[PDB]
């Protein structure tokens, strides 16, 4: 069968042994040999037909001398090479001759003498078996030559000795001296089909036969050590791995997977990792290991094709607490740096947000990113302390909207609308100041928040809230005022100018169809409002394009009591469930709003903000739940270990200025040895000064006498600091302790 | 959605695996020529080696580290069927604590307990029984108790226990196998501590893994309602378990991802369980983050080697 070999000192040159001769060479990229890597051959040879082995002349020039065994026994040497500048010409066609003809199986050249070589031929009844020539002086004058009516198959010199060689017979397995070829140590094995010894070790030698591989030493030599598996199929290749340690490569005919073994423990068991590997998904030929590049394999199919490979794995991963794991790989080892939560959480840490004893709604704009959800959470709790502070300057706010409106009267619904707030009963009026419809105070007008919203560049706003207040002539106004900017709004000030409120005048019909043609989804509840048939509230308040808070204001005003609880109800259970963080406008901080919390950590893994707004003054009846106590708990442990303590000290000042319930307590207490208000006893001096325990006399910390809490000697706070900056020793003679360095 | 560098690190033999500490400081390595080491960064960035030694007359794979409540503490599994507990003494003396050698078989995981029960080690052993040991008395470290034991009737071959410090989690061990005969049952089996029976009884089978788990890996808890698992049987297969005498939990697999093909080497989920740095046998180990709609997709690949 093809084999395929590699050029000893070239590191971009390999042969395949074929029907013909051919030498390649590895081009880079960027014959498709690689993914990444393609062939381009150079030379080609035929004189020497039947080959039935190859072998190369490891010599560092001529650089393609080939050795060719040939079914007569006659072994021809015969070079591809380079541009000829021949310094040894004569070698070349000194074909060699047996003095009988049989076939040639086996060729090596020796690895230190570097020109005596091995021929093996089968048996003969009257000659000689393996023959040892000598190409240095058509030379039919073998220098040794053994094994009288034998047939070799195999053969490998020993790296050590200088001139040992070791050969496998017919069912002799001999290694044979050649200084007296008298004698020879042997075993007699049926594993003979193939012979290595590895380079490394070069006491071991593997052996095999039929379908099972051998495992033997050169110091026992009695019986094989190690044994493999009865793979159902013959071998057809094994090979050490000359830059790894411990590889037995393997191969059988007419499949596409390659085995190799691992083998670290060289009286117990035995240490076996096997892992097979396919680098292609045809039939394999023969390999060829590497002997200077990193773990590396070219394979050739049947056919013509060529390929590549590589050989390593069993990474591990190590995490780090800043994001960045670290790679695995042999002899390297890589790191990887950089959204993710945890990334986040970083930066929000470090630039103190969650901490605003001032405009609360500051948060928000603190924390770098836009997101609905926490542009509004803050301008909710800003809200509810707004009116706190409001009603104390003349708590309930806290519960949510849904307490709040339970108890709704009143509640007369209005007839047809005359188009040109007090009259409502105080509850709907605090759900009105939480939405942000009015201010503190009981301005009827909704005009504050009208004009707030033109200085903020929002037009349609300020036209849906408008005349939601009933006012047409305002509702141009908005969009007449807005139009002198940026612009097809004054086009629909036309049309959202008349409506004639028929039972089939043309503008309804009109209408809801060329609603829908629109983007923006404020002018949808536009035309989806006028054309309500007098109760079909079913459009405005189920577009969830639209933000809640309006929604919340919109259906407080309009619907009566029987039609607003079915509402408020049935909408924070899909915001409950959906885990929304706008629910708390109508949770609010009471169980409920613990339960919605738990599926907003539950999606997204947010320990800093559901921390911060449990903590909102919720009452001594939520904050007790073991529930919220631990994502404090946690948040707290994740901020020791990104190594930011002050930021978690700052932490620890806030909660302590609101809940006095979980106060630390003393650990440091005065325990005189001798009963000192009994035993009149004063406490120890410092060690450098020498003044007592007490006595008076920014740079305040230097007088605070410290201790050390082994060693039983302590003193001036400054004192050893500038003592320890030059020594490593306890001040006080007779004691061994490094005070200082024994933290690190 | 990483640049990748390599490490200025040289290690003699191939490495096994890496540790990491808490803070973020000093890593564990290994080698199949019995070698450890512990590299400490330096405040400018470089890495520096600081101690090494020789460990058992075999190779150490399952090197692991402690937690600073207790001082500092390794452990590693090795040939000589014991666990390699060695402290530091203050140039730092590494000897300290004796062997734990209690294993009649090969020794297959070695790792620490969460930092609210005290020091719980735990190995599992080869063809049986799964072992922890426990030391109340942490002022000698040479001393430890057994006390407890198993029995998998399978080759064991990873371990894994859930971070989770709230009141109200029982403590749970996840066990993998490693056995792949023609026929299929069951590779990876919950336990759960008791109290009163005092006994880690079984209450789960994850019915629906039949390949040679690689390694389990729970995800750290943080304040979420469920656990997360993490298997590399075929495909990253995360799991999900959810509680509603044993807690029967309603099983709901949300991965499967063929990317690796392969025989996956080992899996890692990070501090706040939200990325899963996976890895397997072939090549570049993938990221797999998370999206708006729970949605587990690769998202990031970084190659071996330079890449
Ligand atoms: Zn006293
Ligand atoms: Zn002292
Ligand atoms: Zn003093
Ligand atoms: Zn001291």
């Amino acid at each position: 069968k093809p084999d395929i070999l590699w050029a000893p000192h070239h590191v971009d040159r390999f042969v395949v042994c074929d029907s013909e001769l051919s030498l390649y060479h590895v081009e880079s990229t960027v014959l498709r040999l690689s993914e990444d890597s393609a062939a381009t051959l150079l030379s080609i040879n035929s004189d020497t037909p039947y080959m039935k082995c190859v072998a190369w002349y490891l010599n560092y020039d001529p650089e393609c001398l080939l050795a060719v065994g040939q079914a007569n026994g006659r072994v021809v040497l015969t070079s591809l090479g380079q541009d000829h500048n021949s310094k040894f010409k004569d070698l070349i066609g000194k074909e060699f001759v047996p003095k009988h003809a049989r076939q040639c199986n086996t060729l090596a050249w020796n690895p230190l003498d570097s020109n005596w070589l091995a021929a093996g031929l089968d048996k003969h009844r009257a000659d000689f078996s393996v023959l040892i020539w000598d190409i240095c002086s058509l030379v039919t004058k073998p220098l040794y030559e053994l094994g009288q009516n034998d047939a070799c198959l195999s053969l490998c010199w020993l790296p050590r000795d200088q001139k040992l060689l070791l050969a496998g017979m017919h069912r002799n397995l001999a290694i044979f001296d050649l200084r007296n070829t008298s004698q020879k140590m042997f075993v007699n094995t049926k594993a003979v089909q193939g012979v290595t010894v590895d380079p490394y070790f070069h006491d071991r030698v593997a052996s095999f036969y039929e379908g099972q591989v051998a495992i033997w030493d050169l110091r026992k030599f009695e019986k094989p050590v190690l044994t493999l598996t009865e793979q159902p199929k013959p071998l057809t290749k094994v090979a050490w791995c000359p830059t790894r340690t411990g590889l037995l490569a393997t191969l059988t005919r007419d499949s596409n997977i390659i085995r190799l073994y691992d083998m670290q423990h060289t009286e117990t068991e035995p240490t076996i990792i096997e892992r097979s590997v396919q680098p292609c998904d045809n039939y394999i030929a023969s390999f060829a290991w590497h002997p200077t590049s990193q773990n590396r394999m070219i394979v050739v199919t049947p056919n013509r094709t060529m390929s590549d490979f590589t050989v390593f794995e069993r990474i591990s991963l190590a995490w780090s607490p800043i994001t960045s794991l670290m790679w695995a790989c042999g002899r390297h080892l890589y790191e990887c740096t950089e959204k993710d939560i945890a990334t986040k959480m970083r930066l929000r840490a470090l630039s103190r947000y969650g901490l605003d004893t001032e405009q609360v709604w500051r948060n928000h704009i603190l924390a770098g990113n836009e997101d609905p959800q926490l542009k509004s959470l803050w301008y909710t709790l800003h809200f509810m302390k707004q009116y706190t502070e409001d009603m104390d300057q003349k708590s309930l706010v806290y519960a949510g909207i849904k307490s709040i409106v339970k108890s709704s009267l009143g509640m007369v619904e209005s007839s047809r609308h005359n188009w040109s707030i007090q009259n409502l009963n105080e509850e709907r009026i605090l759900a009105l100041q939480l939405c942000g419809w009015i201010k503190k105070g009981t301005d009827v007008d909704v005009g504050p928040f009208l004009n707030s919203l033109v200085q903020e560049g929002e037009w349609e706003r300020a036209a849906a809230v408008a005349l939601f207040n009933l006012d047409i002539r305002r509702a141009i106004q908005i969009l007449n005022e807005g139009a002198s900017s940026e612009l097809n709004l004054n086009v629909v000030a036309m049309a959202l100018s008349g409506y004639t409120d028929e039972k089939n005048s043309l503008w309804r019909e009109m209408c809801s169809t060329l609603r829908l043609q629109l983007n923006n989804p404020y002018l949808c509840v536009m035309f989806a409002f006028l054309t309500s048939e007098t109760g079909s509230y079913d459009g405005v308040l189920y577009e969830n394009k639209v933000a809640v808070r309006d929604r919340v204001a919109f259906a407080c005003k309009f619907l009566s009591d029987t039609q607003l609880n079915r509402y408020i109800e049935k909408l924070t259970n899909e915001m409950k469930e959906a885990g929304n963080l706008e629910g708390i406008l109508l949770t609010g901080l009471t169980k409920d709003g613990v339960d919605l919390m738990e599926s907003y950590v539950d999606r997204t893994g947010d320990v800093q903000t559901a921390s911060y707004c449990m903590l909102q003054g919720s009452p001594l009846d939520v904050l007790k739940d073991e529930r919220v106590q631990y994502w404090i708990e946690n948040y707290r442990n994740l901020l020791d270990a990104w190594r930011f303590w002050h930021k978690r000290a700052e932490f620890d000042i806030h909660r302590s200025k609101l809940d006095p319930s979980s106060k630390p307590l003393a650990q440091v207490f005065v325990s005189c040895n001798f009963c000192c208000p009994g035993c009149r006893k004063p406490l120890p001096r410092c060690a450098l000064c020498l003044i007592n325990m007490g006595t008076p006399v920014l740079a305040q910390f230097n007088n605070w006498f410290t201790w050390c809490h082994n060693c039983r000697h302590g003193g001036h706070a400054g004192h050893m600091l500038s003592w320890f900056r030059d020594h490593a020793e306890c001040p006080v003679s007779a004691c061994t302790c490094k005070c200082m360095q024994l933290d690190t | 959605m990483f640049v990748a560098r390599s490490i200025a690190a040289d290690h003699k033999d191939l490495i096994h695996d890496v540790s990491f500490d808490f803070h973020g400081r000093r890593m564990a390595t290994c080698s199949s020529d019995q070698s450890v080491k512990v590299w400490d960064k330096s405040e400018s960035g470089d890495w520096h080696c600081t101690a090494s030694w020789k460990t058992h007359s075999g190779s150490v794979w399952r090197v692991t580290w402690a937690h600073p409540e207790f001082g500092q503490v390794l452990a590693s599994c090795s040939f000589d069927r014991t666990a390699a507990v060695w402290e530091e003494i203050v140039q730092s003396h590494w000897v300290k604590r004796t062997t734990l050698v209690d294993s009649r078989t090969s020794v297959t995981d070695v790792k620490f307990a969460p930092k609210h029960m005290g020091l719980m080690l735990a190995t599992c052993s080869a063809d049986g029984i799964v072992r922890i040991y426990e030391a109340p008395d942490v002022m000698n470290l040479s001393q430890w108790s057994l006390q407890h034991e198993i029995s998998c009737k399978l080759s064991c071959s990873c371990i894994s226990w859930n971070p989770s410090s709230s009141r109200a989690h029982s403590p749970m061990i996840a066990v993998g196998s490693d056995d792949s005969s023609p026929n299929a049952m069951a590779k990876v089996q919950i336990f759960e501590y008791n109290e009163n029976t005092r006994k880690y009884a079984k209450a789960e089978t994850l019915m629906t893994v039949t390949d040679p788990v690689h390694d389990i890996a729970f995800a750290p808890n943080l304040g979420r309602s469920f656990h997360i698992l993490a298997i590399a049987t075929k495909d990253v297969r995360i799991f999900t378990l959810k509680p509603v005498g044993p807690t029967k939990f309603e099983i709901h697999i949300v991965a499967q991802f063929d990317n690796h093909n392969s025989q996956v080497w080992r899996v890692s989920w990070n501090i706040t369980g939200t990325v899963l740095a996976s890895s397997g046998d072939d090549g570049c180990v993938r990221l797999w983050k998370a999206n708006y709609m729970d949605n587990w997709k690769c998202t990031g690949i970084l190659k071996g080697n330079g890449s």
